[PDB]
């Protein structure tokens, strides 16, 4: 099971709005429970990642409003509505629906 | 707080073998596995494994079976993992982690790098 996130990379000013992709090969829906099997971790440098979204779309404790995941079945993206100095960090979408948890090769933000 | 305080940064020569350690703490140890995750020097995660102590359930990720070996030792609450027979491949930081995102705690990382 694969998970791709584009882009690799992408550079903003803080203020402007940004999306990332994450698509699996195969569908994260578990109709188990209906919900998204698909995690959003934030890694700034030098720091261990943070959990930012679980279940595609929900919120982790304490993580700003300005991140909202969305997406079901394959197709996931990750929006920061307006981007801050404190969100440069490499962002991981992780499959949480079956083993191996893989994970995508991450896009790294960066700022101007 | 929960803490999780990981081994010291290991200089390694190739063919030899390594040992992090992650000793949890400000938690009950049984309640989450933990997670071990390789940081690629680049960009990436890896998912390596995990260890539930209590049940001991432990998963591997296929591409790790070999390279990767997890221990615990519940006295102390520390989780270990042992990586044989370490090319330049395995130049990575590597990280515990407690659950799969209903407890969020990782270790400050173990730099592992391979001359
Ligand atoms: C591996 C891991 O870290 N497990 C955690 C994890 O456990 C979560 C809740 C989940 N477990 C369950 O649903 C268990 C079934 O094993 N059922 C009940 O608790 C009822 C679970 O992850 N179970 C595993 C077997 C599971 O569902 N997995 C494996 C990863 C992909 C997934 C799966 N779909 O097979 O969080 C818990 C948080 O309180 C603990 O911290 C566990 O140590």
């Amino acid at each position: 099971l694969v998970m791709t996130q584009s882009p690799s990379s992408l550079t903003v000013t803080a203020g402007e709005k940004v999306t990332m992709i994450c698509k699996s090969s195969q569908s994260l829906l578990n109709s188990g429970d209906q919900k998204n099997y698909l995690t959003w971790y934030q890694q700034k440098p030098g720091q261990p990642p943070k959990l930012l979204i679980f279940w595609a779309s929900t919120r982790e404790s304490g993580v700003p409003d300005r991140f909202t995941g969305s997406g079901s079945g394959t197709d996931f993206t990750l929006t920061i509505s307006s981007v801050q100095a404190e969100d440069l960090a490499v962002y991981y979408c992780q499959n949480d629906y079956s083993y191996p948890l893989t994970f995508g090769a991450g896009t790294k933000l960066e700022l101007k | 707080q929960v803490q999780l305080q990981q081994s010291d940064a290991e200089l390694v020569k190739p063919g030899s073998s390594v040992k992090i350690s992650c000793k949890a703490s400000g938690y009950t140890f049984t309640d989450h596995a933990i997670h071990w995750v390789k940081q690629k020097p680049e960009q990436g995660l890896e998912w390596i494994g995990h260890f539930s102590p209590g049940n001991t359930d432990i998963k591997y990720n296929d591409k790790f079976k070999g390279k990767a070996t997890l221990t615990v030792d519940r006295s102390s609450s520390t989780a270990y993992m042992q990586l044989n027979s370490l090319t330049s491949e395995d130049s990575a930081v590597y990280f515990c982690k407690t659950s799969t995102f209903f407890f969020d705690y990782w270790g400050q990382g173990t730099t592992l790098t391979v001359s």
